[PDB]
């Protein structure tokens, strides 16, 4: 199938080109910087059954902003449109196209500090594993008929 | 005891297995007049026909109503199919397959498509003779 | 043979949903020879249960504790069993002609 | 006091038990003729006749309705069967038994299934008398 | 001020009382028809008679309707009944009887049940004529 | 394996490019007859025709409906239009395009807005002849 | 790009601006024969008129409905009126009028309240003639 | 005895023309009118008839699968010659009581249809004729 | 009928044959342990009766991941892809087969640390216990007819 | 009517038949006791009228077990099923059978342990009190017509 590590490691890398800031992953890491830290993290997956062999999958995608220094909010408001310009429509993951569905933003107050939340969902069909017999081709047919 | 979910359905249409495919119905509809009797309060019902009615549903994977359908339509000339439906919960004790003869398609879906919506297409269908193959 | 070695003969898998293919192709021939009056009606064509249950047993398979149904999916190699039922008319050779006075 | 609950409800159909059934349900609806009646403002009717109906759902768990009645609506005679439904909750007083004689089936379902959805069968009928045993 | 609950309701059949009542209704529908006058440009209408009409929804304590209707049905000769309905709320001032007349019902439900919920049975009925007692 | 979504949806009629489209829809409905033959239960069809039907769904951008049938509609002449879609995702192998010509529209809309609420405009339509381009 | 909101309508009905107006909605039926050319399986259509239909949803400030027409109606003459709207979101980049002539209202509301919610008057209507200015 | 099962069903029938089925029909019906004579005889006031013979009539309706009327009759009509047939009904209804059959003989025909169509609807050719005798096989 | 031990069993035994890490059942080992172990629970059950002897029953699963040491989000990102390739359509438990309907996977953090939390929904019908009279066969009917 | 002290008094003597640890009702005993002790109460009454004289009563009924020592889930999970062998259908109380509807189970974490919460519903029409005067028979009636 596809894998979420993929996912991530794309995400990861499209920030790391397009920002000169830190990114990271874990939470003590980020607590440890000195200021100005991105995060990133799948929210959640859902699946579902749609046929036989195929699933439907929900993944939300977060990712936060958190400055240290005093009065760089400013400079958040700058960088959520330089993340708006980037996934607006579809994202590459092992020459295959996800879709995004929507986008969504918030700037919510967490512990002491501000923080600025930026999410989105991608939506993709994708297949589950089975093992299959092989049989041979068929050779011989008998049919007898009868009363 | 179990009932078996719709989940493990697989459907063959003209001798090719339809990959995908959301759910499929098949009815027969009986055909009755009202008889009333000199005597009798009660009314009582003489049988006269029936009629094969159903409908499939199937996501919009590729264009296979038109290569089927299409090109003989316009000509003039009605085609006929076979379709065949398997049923086999592993849940379940055993299987069922049903083989359902000289079927026509009741319409054409050319293209239908919504901003944000992945397409679905359904076409019913009309039915005169069944087969049945491991029965349960 | 026409409808059975011409195409079924080394171009198919030889799997049950084949096989349920297969039944399907030779009832829906032997439905025109019922049409043109030639057999009499109500022909059924299904698995030889008897025969494959012989050749299952040829080889190393406990034939017991197992279902019907499981018997019938069994994959029996590269060979096929189908047994037909048809019924054919015959000629007037015997009459019985009971006359009362 | 209390009032019988449905869950304690079992269902024969032509003297076999049917394990699996949702609910079951008969009437009989009554024909009426308007008459007015000269001198008098009010409109009386009065009674020409009765229809049985009725239904019944159950799980898909087997394919009873087939080996009931399949072949021999195709061959062309249509077969009668007799119900009886008994009602006993444990927390009522006593229990209720009908007899519902003469049942002739509307239609027949071959195959009905979905993804993610367990299959159920409903199958309306009509019938002419009834009789009543352990009457409340 | 207050207005009347129907939880203070009782129903009187055939000279029994219902201990068992959901909900009692009875209406009068009139007949008209349009007439136009030359000159005028709006439509008058003509009073040409009513219809009595209502129904009542019991709980499934018992089989009632059946020892009451089921026999006479069958046998051809249609039962007539009178009803009386009271309503007084001990909040309100006064209290409220009508007698209703000549009832003939329409359905009767011989058996009607589901998993998990209780039984419920209600009967239409069409009447000609009433007559008030206690009248607020 | 994926399902192609709407929202790479594009139109072309009368050779411009509709740059706000919210839904395509075009189909093709057969005309069927019932025939009984003589020593059969199973009721048979004979296909006579076909209707073809369809809408579109824009956004109130520009006036482009009164523009392409307005003066004409009053002056008593009918055009007939040709209208292109495409359904293009990038996840989905392949590309599809339908040209659907001999259009004819059912009805116009001079104008429809309420507070609060941006302006929509669908607009019914029936076609007689289709050809394929880029079939799947 | 923005598509026009509704929050920027105004409507002049017989020379008057209407202060309080909710919604404005005008539109044109066709009317269509089906007709079967031999040798054509697609069924083709003849234009043979229009129909126009509209109504209008207003506040209960005042009785303007009643000065304009109630006198006139009894009196057996029907007046007809011109109402324009006009459609300027100053988002968008332009602005559209439309000239609706020969109006004739369907019904008159006399009174019409409710406890606990404001009184709202809608009025459809049947036109002949349009007549359009400042096209987008 | 009497019950709805017993009542015979239309779809049931077929008909032999010349000896050979004819499996595209719609319906089949054969009919005798008597003719009878009012007499009056003095001191009775109710009117009383003499039977003085029969006049037989039908019609035959079937689909328009192919051109088989055309074949019997349309050559021998134009030289003066008219031809004359004998047609059988079977009415076999698996829940009534058996089954019934009638011949019917010497038919001649009333009409000939070249051609009916119209744009739109399905072809469909009736027939009458009428008889002068008939024949009872397996009556129940 | 089925019992909840027996399916809680055969999901550890496939988590201890395909995962190296240790599991527990209990909060107390969790919180003992060094670093990197699973918890598995039963997080609800709910009974319908949809006839008269059978119940529908829906049972929650939750499984989780509480990686202790520093830096270990990736190796949760690449726990996810392979406890996503086990409960793809059924599990067998007691030579039965029972459906799984729905997968929800959620990433939160919980007390000072991220945990992965992996829950699937197991659907099937069982049925209660009776006690039934036995009856020996009818050997005489008598019946008596009159006016 | 029918009281709840003997629905409580019933329950409890079926746990205590069918199960060795000990029974409490209030939460200081539950408290004070050593370990592995049960809990019963009444969750919630609704009463609504449907006739005139009856109402209807659905009675949540509330069992939680907390096993103290360490290592005991295990035996929440067998407790589990035999808890469930008990309450399939219906119980019977002062000579009536009241009918089951549903049964809840789900394991959640209370202050620092695990604990198993099982409900289930009841469902049965009770009757109001009411005084009724007594009258005596009609001996005399007096119909006095005129005009």
């Amino acid at each position: 199938m596809l894998k979420y590590k993929e996912i991530l490691e794309t995400i990861i890398e499209i920030l790391k080109k397009n920002f000169t800031e830190s990114i990271f992953i874990d939470d003590e890491s980020v607590q440890g910087s000195e200021g100005s830290c991105f995060f990133v993290s799948i929210l959640s997956v859902i699946c579902t059954p749609v046929m036989l062999n195929t699933n439907n999958k929900d993944i939300v995608i977060s990712i936060k902003y958190l400055p240290k220094p005093q009065s760089k909010s400013i400079r958040m408001y700058e960088i959520s449109d330089e993340l708006n310009k980037l996934f607006n429509r579809n994202i590459k993951v092992t020459d295959r196209k996800l879709n995004i569905t929507k986008l969504e933003q918030s700037i919510k107050k967490e512990e002491s500090i501000y923080v600025l939340n930026f999410t989105f969902t991608l939506n993709y069909l994708d297949s589950v594993y089975e093992e299959d017999v092989v049989y041979e081709n068929m050779k011989e047919i008998n049919l007898n008929l009868g009363e | 005891r179990n009932v078996m979910s719709g989940t493990w359905g697989e459907l063959w249409l003209d001798g090719n297995k339809v990959a995908e495919v959301k759910k499929f119905q098949a009815k027969m509809e009986f055909t009755k007049e009202d008889i009333i009797i000199a005597g009798q309060m009660g009314t009582d019902t003489k049988y006269m026909g029936y009629k094969g009615k159903g409908s499939i549903t199937l996501y919009h994977v590729s264009s296979r109503m038109h290569k089927l359908i299409g090109e003989k339509i316009k000509r003039g000339s009605e085609p006929r199919f076979v379709a065949i439906s398997k049923l086999n919960d592993p849940d379940s004790y055993g299987a069922e397959r049903i083989a359902v003869k000289n079927i026509a398609f009741d319409d054409l879906t050319l293209a239908d498509w919504e901003v944000g919506v992945k397409g679905e297409i359904e076409a019913p269908f009309t039915f005169t003779e069944y087969d049945f193959l491991d029965i349960i | 043979r026409k409808v059975i070695i011409d195409d079924y003969i080394g171009k198919v898998t030889n799997s049950y949903d084949n096989k349920c293919l297969l039944i399907v192709a030779i009832k829906s021939y032997l439905e025109e020879l019922e049409k043109s009056a030639l057999i009499e009606s109500d022909s059924t064509v299904e698995i030889d249960f008897e025969a494959q249950k012989s050749y299952l047993k040829s080889k190393g398979v406990d034939l017991s504790y197992m279902t019907l149904q499981e018997i019938k999916e069994a994959n029996t190699g590269s060979k096929v069993f189908l047994k037909a039922k048809i019924k054919v008319l015959d000629a007037m050779e015997d009459i019985d002609l009971s006359i009362e006075i």
